[PDB]
Formats: C-alpha cells, sequence, structure tokens
C-alpha cells in the first residue's frame, strides 16, 4: 500500500516498529549515516531526524516495551534512545562503555540486557538497567571462533527466551548459540559454507532459522521433549530458495497465520510456511508490484513516458526511437509523473518541489521548457491527474485537493 | 564540447575553493534537507559491500 | 550616516593609512620572521608533541578497516 | 487570563499578562512579543518573596528544584480561587507536584517562550525592583544554596 | 564501590594484566601509589592502573585529580592481589605506572593499550 | 662524576624553568578558517578579505585584525625576541641532554641491584619475594 | 594540594633547604624534616627515629 | 610594556620586549591560576595553552559575541582559568553565568567566584535547565567547553531555554570527545550539520591548530 | 484592569469620556488606563489638556506616547501649564 521514498544517495540497512498499546505505530529507520530517521506513518515524511551522538550507526534495536532503543555506532559505542511521549519525542539516554570494534549487530533481552556483537569477532554483554549498580557496563566478551586468512566478525545476534540462550551468527558460517548465564557456549554448528547475515525465531523458540550469502537458508529445530530436556538443538533441516543472497529475515506466528519472509540481493521477497518449514508451500514475490505506478503513455504522438528515480524519458513508435531523457537535480525522490492529453503538459512530482514542462517535438528529438507554477512548487503533490489539457488537479500531503492553472472534501470518522 | 559540459558542472556543482589564505564552504537550502535526511555514508557502505563481494567467496 | 567623502574620503584614508602603518611597524621584521617561526616551530614540536596522538589515531583507525586484506603474518 | 508561577527572585510570583492560554502562547512568538508590546502586555499577579534570608533561599531551592510542594508556593497558589484554571508551569516535576490539588498544570513547548519573553522583561515592570538588586540577590542565592546544598 | 570510575572488564583487565606482565619483565613500570605519585609529577608516566580492592578506596584516589591535570590515561581494576601477582612482587600493590621509553620492545602493545584506555573517559 | 639524585634535582629546576618560560613566550595560530555563506552570489564572487571590514594588508596575521572604525626600540625588540627564543631552544637542549644523562645513569645503576640477568638487557622471570 | 603529595615529601616537607643544599652538592639529604617534632619519633631511639 | 586594544572590547595585547594576549583585572593584585601580571593599571596576561577561548582569540575571530556590558554563560566551566578573562572582559556591570556538573572542581569556582562578583556559579549539572533555572534570565552569548558527546543537544537547550535572539553562540568541540577514527574536518561537518538542524546560523569556524590539537571553535548566531 | 484591556482591545479593532477615565483613573491600573488614553489619542483638544493637568501630576511608554500626542495637538499656555507642573 504504502511507499515513502527517499531519493539519489540514501539507504537504509536497518530499521524497526515501535507499538505501544495504545498509540501510534512507528518507524524508525537508519541512513547511512548518523541519524535514526523516525518516520511518519502518516505521509511518508520523517517527522523527526535525531542526529545520535556518537559514531556512524549500524544497527537499531528496540527494547521490549518498546520505551529504549539501542542503536550500535561504528567508533565502538551503544547508545541508548529513551523514546516516551508519544510520537516526535527522541532524547538520549546514555552511552555504554567503549571499545575499538564497530559494533555490528545488537538485540535486548528484556529492559535489561543488551546483547551485542562487535567486528572484532566477539559478542559482549552490556548490563542497562535502572536503580542498579552496574549500568552502562559490560559483563562479559564471548569470543566467537576466528580465523586466520581473513577477520571474523559477527553479523548477527538475536536473545532466545525460552531456553535462556543467544543464538549468533557470524562470518564464518559458525552458527553458535551461547548460554546466556555463565556467558559461554552451549553448542556450536558449522553449518553454512560462508557469511552467515541474518536470523530468527519464533514466539516460544522451538525454531532457529538462519540464512547467510550463500543463500541456503536452514532451520534448526528443538521440537521434541526429550532435546527440549536437554535444550540441545539439532540441524534439523535445509533449504536453498533463492539465486544470489539472503541480506534479512523475519518470522511472524498467530493462530491463523505463521510465516517467514526472506530477502536478499536479488530483490525478490519469499515466504515460507514457519512451523512447517520442511512441508511447506513456499511462495515467491515477483519483483515489481507495481501498485504505484512507474511508466505512463498518451496516445497524442503515440508516445510513452518512462520516470526512474529522479530521471525520465521519453520515447514513441511508429520500429521506434528513443526521442529525449531528462535529469532532475532538484527532485531528488521521484513520485508520480503524468502527462497532458496532449504532448505538451508534464507534471513531474516530488512531495517536496513538483514542477511542470511543456514540450515542443521538433522531430527525432524533444525540447523541453520549464514553467513556474509556485503554489504547485510549494505544495506537496501525491497524485496529478490531468483533468482538461491546461488545468490539472493536485491531491495534497495534508489530505486536502486542490486545481493548478480550492477544492473540498467531507471528513471520515477516526 | 567534449568536456566544457561536465567541466561547467563541476564547478557549478562543487563547493567553493580557498581564496586567499582561509577557505568558505556553503550553507544549502534547510528546505531541501527537511524529507530525506541523511546522506549515506559512503566510505563505510562500500566497505560492508566490499566484504559482502569479498574474493574468498566467489 | 552621510559620508560626505569630499575631505572626508582623503583625510580617512590618509589616517587609516598613517595608522596601519603604526600597526605594521609595532610587528618586528618580515626578513627575520624565518628565524623566529623556525625556532617556534621546534619548540612547539618539542613541547606539545601531537604527534604521538596523530599516530594514535592512525593506528585507531588502521583497526577498524574489516581485513579483506590477507592478515597472514 | 494568565497562570504562569515564575520564581526569580527569592519566591514564586505570578504572572497577570493580557492575552490567554496555551493557544495564545503558540500565538505569542507568532506575535514575535519581544518588545514595549511584551513589556505592556504583562503585568505582576502575586510575588511571594519572603526574605533574602539564607531559609527562605534553601526552602525555595527546594522548591524550584525539587517536588514544589513549599509553604510559600502553596500559599501563592491558594490566592486564585475563581476557576481553578490551567496554569502554566517551566519543569516536568513541578507541573505534576502542582497537579495535586485542584488545577490543571500544563508544561509544553510554548511555556518555554513565554518564560523567555518574561525573563527578558521581568523586572522592568512585575516585582518593581532593581535589575541590579535582582542581579545580585541572584548571585547571593547562587553562592549560598546553588552551593551548599548540593555541594557539600 | 561507587567513586571507582572507570574500571575495566574482564577481556581489557586481562589484556592489561598481561602487558603489566611484560613491563615487569622488562622493568620499565614504577610501583606502588607514592611511587606513582612521584613519576607523576615528574611526568614519565604512560598510564597509570589503580587496584579498587582497597578498604579505603581515597588511599589511592588523589593520583585521579593531578593525573586529570596531566591528562594522563588512568583505569582500575578490580583485584589488588592481581596487580601484585601480575607486576611481580608478593605483596598486594594498589597502582602502577608505566614509565616511558620509545625504544622498548613492548611500544605498540603498550600504546595499543593506552588507546584502549583512553577511549572510554 | 655527580649522580641520578644531582642530575634529577638539576634537571627538575630546568624543566619547570622551560615550562614557565614558555608560559610567558607567544606563538602564532595557524591552520585554517572557514566561513559558512547561504549558498549562491557568495560563490559567484567569492568572498573577500574585506567580509573582516578591514584593511586589506592586514589580514594575513593571525593575531589583531583592526576593523575600520577601530584602526581610524627599532633593532632592540627584534634581537631581545629572537635572544628569548633562542635561550628557550637552548633550554630544550639542556632538558634533552639532561634527560639522556639520567637515563644512562640510572641505567647503571639499575644493573647492579640484583637479578638472574644476561646481557643479549633482560631478567629472568622470578618475583623478587 | 598537601594530600596530593607522595610520602617522600610528606616525610621530608619540612627541612627542605638542608635538603636542596644537599643535593646540589655531595652530601645526604635529610630524613627528619618537619615531623620530627610528633610524638612518636621522639619515642623512638637512634636512627630508629628515622626508620 | 605597551598596551594596545583588540578587535573586541575588553581583550589587548601587551607590546614591548614581548608580544603577548593579555586582558584587564577585575580583581586587582593577585593571580588565580599562576600567570603573569603587567602593570602598565593592572592587566593578566592568559596564554592559548591552557584555555580554548584564548587560542581561538589568538586564532581570530570575526565577529565575537563576548561584550563588555552584556551577559556571557560559560557552560563546562573548568576549574577557574577560563572564567576568569571571561569575567574581566565581561567587566562590572555584566556577568558571567558559570556552571559546572563535576564538583571536585566545584570548590574551585566558588572559592574564585567569591573574590570576583562578576561571576556567579552554579553546580548543576549543563543538562538539567529546569533545574538551574530560578537563577538565570536571558544572558546575552553562551560559550561551550563542555567535554561530553550530546554538546549540540546541550548548548540547544540551554540556548533556547536561556540565550535571548540574536544571541551569540560561540563552542569548544573536541573531536576524540564525540566521534574518535574519523578525521576532524568530517566530524565539524557533522557537528555543524546537527547545529543548523538545531537553528542556530553558524557563522565561522577554525580549528586553533597549533596551540592545541583538534579542536574547533564554531561561532555563529542564534535565530528563534 | 480588564476594562482597560476591553479599552486597548476596542481601539486596535477600530485601527483594525477621557476626563471620566482620567478621573477614575487618579482616583497597575492608573499607567493602564494612561496607556489606554496615549493609544485613543493615538489611533480631542480640551480634554487632551485637563488629561496633560491630571497626567503630569502623576509609565515610560505612556509619557513617550502622551509626548507624541502632544506633539500631534493658547499653546504657549498649554506648554506653560505642562512646563510649570513638571518643574
Amino acid at each position: 500500500e504504502m511507499v515513502i521514498e527517499g531519493g539519489k544517495d540514501r539507504s537504509i540497512e536497518g530499521l524497526c516498529w515501535s507499538n505501544v498499546n495504545g498509540e501510534s505505530l512507528r518507524l524508525f529507520s537508519i541512513g547511512g549515516s548518523t541519524v535514526v530517521t523516525e518516520w511518519d506513518l502518516a505521509t511518508g515524511l520523517p517527522l523527526r531526524n535525531y542526529d545520535c551522538n556518537s559514531g556512524v550507526i549500524w544497527s537499531i534495536s528496540i527494547n521490549d516495551s518498546q520505551d529504549k532503543l539501542s542503536v550500535g555506532c561504528d567508533n565502538g559505542t551503544v547508545v541508548l534512545i529513551d523514546i516516551s511521549g508519544g510520537p516526535g519525542v527522541l532524547e538520549h539516554d546514555t552511552i555504554l562503555m567503549r571499545q575499538e570494534a564497530r559494533v555490528l549487530t545488537l538485540a535486548w533481552k528484556k529492559d535489561d540486557f543488551v546483547i551485542g556483537g562487535c567486528s572484532d569477532g566477539r559478542i559482549r554483554i552490556w548490563s542497562a538497567q535502572k536503580n542498579d549498580e552496574n549500568m552502562g557496563r559490560l559483563l562479559h566478551t564471548m569470543k566467537v571462533d576466528k580465523a586466520k586468512k581473513e577477520s571474523t566478525l559477527v553479523w548477527s545476534v538475536i536473545y532466545l527466551p525460552r531456553t535462556d540462550q543467544i543464538a549468533s551468527g557470524d562470518s564464518t558460517g559458525s552458527i553458535k548459540f551461547w548460554d546466556f548465564q555463565f556467558a559461554t557456549l552451549n553448542q556450536s554448528f558449522k553449518a553454512h559454507d560462508a557469511d552467515v547475515l541474518c536470523l530468527t525465531t519464533d514466539t516460544d523458540n522451538n525454531y532457529v532459522f538462519s540464512a547467510g550469502v550463500d543463500r541456503k537458508i536452514f532451520q534448526f529445530s528443538q521440537n521434541t521433549n526429550k532435546s527440549q530436556k536437554n535444550n540441545r538443538w539439532v540441524n534439523s533441516s535445509n533449504r536453498l530458495l533463492h539465486g544470489n543472497d539472503i541480506r534479512a529475515i523475519c518470522a511472524y506466528q498467530s493462530k491463523g497465520a505463521d510465516f517467514l519472509v526472506s530477502g536478499g540481493v536479488e530483490k525478490t521477497l519469499v515466504i515460507n510456511s514457519l512451523t512447517s518449514f520442511s512441508n511447506g508451500n513456499y511462495r515467491k514475490m515477483p519483483t515489481v508490484e507495481p501498485y504505484s505506478k512507474n511508466v505512463l503513455v498518451n496516445k497524442e504522438q503515440r508516445l510513452v513516458v518512462s520516470w526512474s528515480e529522479s530521471t525520465v524519458k521519453i520515447w514513441t513508435m511508429g520500429n521506434y526511437k528513443l526521442v529525449c531523457k531528462l535529469t532532475l537535480k532538484d527532485d531528488q525522490n521521484i513520485s508520480t509523473c503524468s502527462l497532458s492529453p496532449d504532448g505538451q503538459v508534464l507534471v513531474v512530482g516530488r512531495p517536496s518541489t513538483t514542477k511542470v514542462f511543456h514540450l515542443q517535438p521538433v522531430g527525432n528529438k524533444l525540447k523541453v521548457t520549464k514553467l513556474d507554477n509556485d503554489l504547485l512548487l510549494r505544495t506537496s503533490t501525491k497524485l496529478v491527474k490531468f483533468i482538461d489539457n491546461s488545468k490539472i488537479v493536485i491531491c495534497s500531503c495534508e489530505d486536502d485537493v486542490f486545481i493548478v492553472d480550492e477544492v473540498e472534501l467531507l471528513e471520515v470518522t477516526s | 564540447i567534449k568536456t566544457k559540459k561536465r567541466k561547467t558542472l563541476k564547478n557549478l556543482r562543487k563547493d567553493s575553493v580557498k581564496r586567499g589564505k582561509f577557505r568558505v564552504q556553503l550553507l544549502s537550502t534547510t528546505q531541501d534537507s527537511k524529507t530525506l535526511p541523511p546522506k549515506k555514508e559512503s566510505s563505510i557502505i562500500r566497505s560492508k559491500d566490499r566484504w559482502l563481494n569479498r574474493k574468498a567467496l566467489n | 550616516e552621510g559620508t560626505l567623502t569630499d575631505h572626508e574620503r582623503k583625510y580617512l584614508n590618509k589616517l587609516i593609512k598613517r595608522n596601519s602603518q603604526n600597526l605594521r611597524s609595532w610587528d618586528l621584521e618580515e626578513e627575520v620572521r624565518d628565524e623566529l617561526e623556525d625556532i617556534q616551530q621546534s619548540i612547539l614540536k618539542d613541547t606539545v608533541s601531537t604527534a604521538n596522538t596523530d599516530r594514535s589515531k592512525r593506528r585507531r583507525f588502521k583497526r577498524k578497516q574489516f581485513k579483506e586484506d590477507i592478515k597472514e603474518s | 487570563y494568565v497562570l504562569t508561577e515564575t520564581s526569580a527572585g527569592y519566591a514564586l510570583l505570578k504572572a497577570s499578562d493580557k492575552k490567554i492560554y496555551k493557544s495564545s502562547s503558540l500565538i505569542q512568538d507568532l506575535d514575535s512579543s519581544d518588545k514595549v508590546l511584551k513589556e505592556f502586555k504583562i503585568a505582576a499577579f502575586s510575588k511571594f518573596n519572603s526574605a533574602a534570608n539564607a531559609l527562605e533561599e534553601a526552602n525555595s531551592i527546594i522548591e524550584g528544584k525539587v517536588s514544589s510542594q513549599l509553604e510559600k508556593l502553596l500559599e501563592e497558589i491558594k490566592k486564585d480561587k475563581k476557576s481553578t484554571l490551567i496554569v502554566s508551569e517551566t519543569k516536568l516535576a513541578n507541573a505534576i507536584n502542582k497537579l495535586g490539588l485542584n488545577f490543571n498544570v500544563v508544561s509544553d513547548a510554548v511555556t518555554l517562550d513565554i518564560y523567555r519573553a518574561i525573563k527578558e522583561y521581568l523586572p522592568e515592570l512585575l516585582p518593581g525592583m532593581s535589575d541590579n538588586d535582582l542581579s545580585k540577590m541572584s548571585l547571593g542565592l547562587a553562592h549560598s544554596i546553588g552551593r551548599h546544598k548540593l555541594k557539600f | 564501590n561507587p567513586k571507582a570510575f572507570p574500571l575495566a572488564d574482564a577481556a581489557l583487565t586481562q589484556q592489561i594484566l598481561d602487558v603489566v606482565q611484560q613491563a615487569a619483565n622488562l622493568r620499565q613500570l614504577k610501583k606502588g601509589a607514592n611511587e606513582a605519585t612521584k613519576t607523576l609529577n615528574r611526568g614519565i608516566s604512560e598510564f597509570i592502573i589503580m587496584a579498587a580492592d582497597c578498604e579505603p578506596i581515597e588511599i589511592l584516589l588523589h593520583l585521579p585529580l593531578l593525573c586529570e591535570d596531566k591528562n594522563v590515561p588512568y583505569v582500575f581494576v578490580p583485584s589488588r592481589v592481581a596487580l601484585g601477582r601480575a607486576c611481580g612482587v608478593s605483596r598486594p600493590v594498589i597502582a602502577a605506572s608505566i614509565t616511558t621509553n620509545d625504544a622498548s620492545a613492548i611500544k605498540t602493545q603498550i600504546y595499543a593499550v593506552k588507546d584502549k584506555i583512553e577511549t572510554l573517559l | 662524576t655527580q649522580d641520578s639524585n644531582y642530575v634529577r634535582t638539576l634537571r627538575q629546576i630546568e624543566l619547570k624553568k622551560l615550562e614557565k618560560g614558555a608560559k610567558q613566550l607567544m606563538f602564532k595560530s595557524s591552520g585554517n578558517h572557514t566561513i559558512f555563506v547561504d549558498s549562491r552570489e557568495k560563490m559567484n564572487e567569492f568572498t573577500p578579505e574585506k567580509f573582516f571590514n578591514t584593511t586589506s594588508e592586514m589580514v594575513n596575521r593571525s593575531e589583531n585584525r583592526l576593523t575600520k572604525d577601530q584602526l581610524a626600540p627599532k633593532e632592540s625588540l627584534d634581537k631581545k625576541k629572537l635572544k628569548k627564543f633562542k635561550q628557550v631552544k637552548q633550554h630544550l637542549q639542556r632538558e634533552t641532554q639532561l634527560k639522556q644523562v639520567q637515563q644512562r645513569m640510572d641505567a647503571q645503576r639499575e644493573l647492579l641491584k640484583k637479578g638472574s640477568k644476561k646481557k643479549i638487557f633482560k631478567w629472568k622471570k622470578q618475583r623478587k619475594r | 594540594s598537601l594530600a596530593k603529595s607522595p610520602a617522600s615529601t610528606i616525610q621530608i616537607l619540612g627541612a627542605e633547604k638542608a635538603l636542596f643544599r644537599a643535593l646540589k652538592t655531595k652530601h645526604d639529604t635529610p630524613k627528619y624534616g618537619l615531623l620530627y617534632h610528633a610524638s612518636l619519633v621522639g619515642q623512638a631511639t637512634g636512627k630508629n627515629k628515622g626508620k | 610594556v605597551v598596551i594596545e586594544p583588540h578587535r573586541h572590547a575588553g581583550v589587548y595585547i601587551a607590546r614591548g620586549k614581548e608580544d603577548l594576549l593579555v586582558t584587564k583585572n577585575m580583581a586587582p593584585g593577585e593571580s588565580v591560576y599562576g600567570e603573569k601580571r603587567i602593570s602598565v593599571v593592572e592587566y593578566r596576561v592568559w596564554n592559548p595553552f591552557r584555555s580554548k577561548l584564548a587560542a581561538g582569540i589568538m586564532g581570530g575571530l570575526d565577529e565575537l559575541f563576548i561584550a563588555p556590558g552584556k551577559k556571557v554563560l560559560y557552560l563546562g566551566a573548568a576549574s577557574g582559568t577560563s572564567v576568569s578573562h571571561v569575567s574581566d572582559v565581561v567587566g562590572p556591570e555584566g556577568v558571567v553565568y558559570a556552571v559546572e556538573f563535576s564538583h571536585r572542581p566545584g570548590r574551585e569556582l566558588i572559592s574564585m567566584a567569591k573574590k570576583r562578583p562578576n561571576i556567579i556559579p552554579i553546580i548543576e549539572d549543563a543538562r538539567h535547565p529546569q533545574k538551574y533555572r530560578m537563577l538565570i534570565g536571558m544572558v546575552d552569548c553562551v560559550f561551550a567547553d563542555v567535554a561530553q558527546p550530546d554538546q549540540a543537544r546541550i548548548i540547544a537547550l540551554n540556548s533556547h531555554m536561556f540565550l535571548k535572539d540574536q544571541g551569540g553562540v560561540v563552542i569548544s568541540i573536541k573531536a576524540n570527545c564525540i566521534d574518535s577514527t574519523v578525521d576532524a574536518e568530517t566530524v565539524f561537518a557533522r557537528e555543524v550539520q546537527k547545529l543548523r538542524e538545531e537553528r542556530i546560523k553558524p557563522l565561522e569556524q577554525l580549528t586553533l591548530e597549533p596551540y592545541e590539537r583538534d579542536h574547533c571553535i564554531v561561532v555563529g548566531r542564534y535565530m528563534r | 484592569g480588564g476594562l482597560p484591556v476591553l479599552y486597548a482591545q476596542e481601539t486596535l479593532i477600530s485601527c483594525t469620556e477621557h476626563g471620566c477615565t482620567e478621573l477614575t483613573n487618579v482616583r497597575a491600573s492608573p499607567q493602564v488606563q494612561n496607556k489606554l488614553l496615549l493609544v485613543i489619542g493615538s489611533l480631542e483638544v480640551i480634554l487632551h489638556s485637563v488629561m496633560p493637568i491630571f497626567t503630569f501630576m502623576g509609565p515610560a511608554l505612556i509619557k513617550n506616547s502622551k509626548g507624541n500626542e502632544k506633539e500631534e495637538m493658547h499653546v504657549p499656555r498649554h506648554r506653560r501649564v505642562k512646563l510649570f507642573s513638571t518643574l
């Protein structure tokens, strides 16, 4: 349904949800650099962009009961950020004890212990609990097994609450199941063949699904009663599903739904049945289900407009000729870009600044002439749809509707 | 007609260079970096992508 | 507010030139300021030794380059 | 009307301005008072300056730096029984402590704007004391209970 | 032990006690609290390690003040008998300063430890 | 001839004299400076020295740069300033020389304490009981 | 700024002029200084007051 | 032996046998951390090496908001040694609001502000202007030397609760106390992006190189 | 006080009895009524002379705006009464 697109030269390598009981669901995502961007879920705009005080952010992990948040910087720090007071509010609470490793992945246990795997090999366990004498201090630096020809670095670590363990996955494939109290290795697996990049579990931790860079997603189990009497994990099932990679995974359960969703560097989205991983009928998603469309056509001049990111390309039919290609540098994150019922007026949308050109076809190339519409350039546009050949309608990012070259609507209950 | 186009594009898109002894950086419009907050730190995300396209794996 | 600049321009330019020549003559010497600058540079380099801090920051930057470069040793 | 409990000189002092509630505080910097407009709009209500003594200084320090249940603050609070309306505080903890006896305390993000507006033009009109007298009485309280309650 | 500000973790405690073992091997440290303050005043100390295990902690935390005046790195360790057995003396020492010699054979591990100490403030 | 016990006190005398001579010395600033301006018409024409509202000759100095409203015994100064800098540098080479003398003399005194030693100068690792 | 001082200078805090002339000539530095008028180094006898 | 005025009203340069930065006296007859006095009326020198505002001054600012009649807040007040000369250049009819959290230097601050009646010291943290409210009103500049890494949040909160409009913000940031292993110009770019996001309009910055390594002074106006 | 704020608001709404006002004013309400009279004269000659004779016997902005209203406003006798009541 909803796309929130940021334009040229910005990424996201981590995000998480916050849903306290009774208030608005919020996304906290990262960019490439040192800001937790708290997005709105109203109209696709970042309502807060907390520049975190330390380093360059590498991973978020929300806390249970959703009042605290952990980010892991690159100088070595792990920063706790308090988020309480509904939306818009973000305050730095504390940074925990520094070290000299690029902190790669974080996960809470409860409101108390933050487990963080770091780029030396070691996974460390900081404590951060109110009213207790060791706040901000770590407790243990458990150490994963290294390799000589390559810097081994743990890419992910999650907590397992039923059997009080932490699962770690690293850059030798060695998925290791550490015990939490007494802080050492319960068991190990050299199951994978290359860098393990993510993993997850279910709500009562009978399963751990790991997935790496050689795309072999496999599922360790603890299902039988004697295996949970021993609380020991087996290397139960394997599955290859992908073409190139996995770079993230997630799982969900209910009493009517239970499935795993994974994705990698081939751009699709693969869904398996969770509790029946060896049995389940998986499903591949198509790489584009363009419910916000990206290419428009028009029957004057038999032409097709195709707008990529911050770039449009127009051609026409007859063979054909790739007529013209425009790039825009003030426009960064593209949106709907609709043409007139004439080969003249092209409106290109961006939720900050949206522009209009008119088009002189001089034959084998076009000529594009910008025209200043400043009410348009200062409003925010989600849909531009061309009522008549000169005047257009515009939706708003604030639930209004106007006419360019005014409109009312009725309210709706909440 | 060969490189004057990208040269004048560079000399309009870059920030200013040291006049005299000291330098001067510009300051962008605040109504640009308010809907897409960071810039991706290329010098470390190229590091993570280099590690994932390591030569040790193939 | 007026800035008449007919006699005021000449008087202000002459007074500014004389006072700027006085304040520039208060300084030592443009030729002899090569030895004093070298002595100050050596005294700073042996008193405020920040080369150790620079090498320490260089080591702290070299220890976090993820080492796809072989650690063969 | 206006209910802003500015503790500036030696104890509490209520602000009787010529405007409306936190919506008018959201219009306050929109009007951009900043001047003789603010100096004519604001006016005093009641300043409960007990003494410049160490005891009154320590009691008002405990009030404005902890749970603000001091006797002078409660006595200035029990002097507006006509509506038991919404007041504008500064600190969240002092606002929560003031919201415990028959009022409606509030402090949100434009309270600091009206507090800037009255810290600029406070000693001109509201207490009547001279600016140098407040600049020295603040030094006295700062050395007395700014030090000795916190430093040992 | 609330006034014991920064005290090291397990792995950092282990690596600084191995580097103080190598320092006692090479005879490049001065041990004891009063000797530590002597070498701090005459300004030779690379860094200071101090044991947060003595019955006053104020027997040692007087050298943090001039250590902060002279910007030297300093760090606590939770065991004075560990300091003693790692420094090479049959009695439990309290503090140990490592003196400065750029022509050592342990210069690089001393400096890596010094960065790991000055990073946690 | 003398001692570590003498040379230490001499070096401390001289080190304190050096640091409170550098307390009265003054050094020239350096390194950079950066002015932040709104984007266009300050990139088109660069910012000159005249942003400072001063004269054009008196901007290279990192010290006092008098503006126009505030702007509107010949060899002895330079020879005493260079002699004072020469004196501080002479103090500094005296510091380094006394440091290396105390270094070698303290090593020569330390070599005769005890220890199962061997010239490679390292000690047998056994703790002094 | 007395607590930030070692045991050796708390020992010899008094007789510093005999200390420094003994250092800058070749003699032997003193050992009591200002603590000599305390109640215990008078109780000791011999060089036991030095120890 | 000859006093010559500086760009800012309150700070002079002593020329003569040697040239050095110098400022006037509020408490006559006595030094406060061991520095030289020059009496030609007495003045007290103040070196760039153990201060940061002084090394910024000898680097050369453009429009410094330290004024000899206006009020200046110092946050991150070290144990004397900078607030003395800030008090001197503010002068008698002004005031300098020193504030400092850690109360082992609090004894030095209390004892020195007893001697000069132009400082007022506050011992609460630099993070709670709600706490050290009730005693400050509408300062005319703020100057920070906080070493804690959330410098922008600290000076932002203290400024827009305390600093009036078109009030100066001058900060001494240090690279390593906020973000080590990344270079100085990169971390100053990051800090000035944080500042401009907190709408303190940054005029100018410099790195104050040969007096003290790897810091920066950022000056700017506050635009509410 | 509230009627003075009402008078200032009504004057601002018009721009968007002075003898009785001065009589009840002299018989912070005084400064508010003075500023209200100054605003009413800003946005009336013999009443202004009686108001000068009453207001000379009694802040800063009210006196400055009364000076503005007086300069907006025989003249030797009015200036003599004003200066003699000031001195």
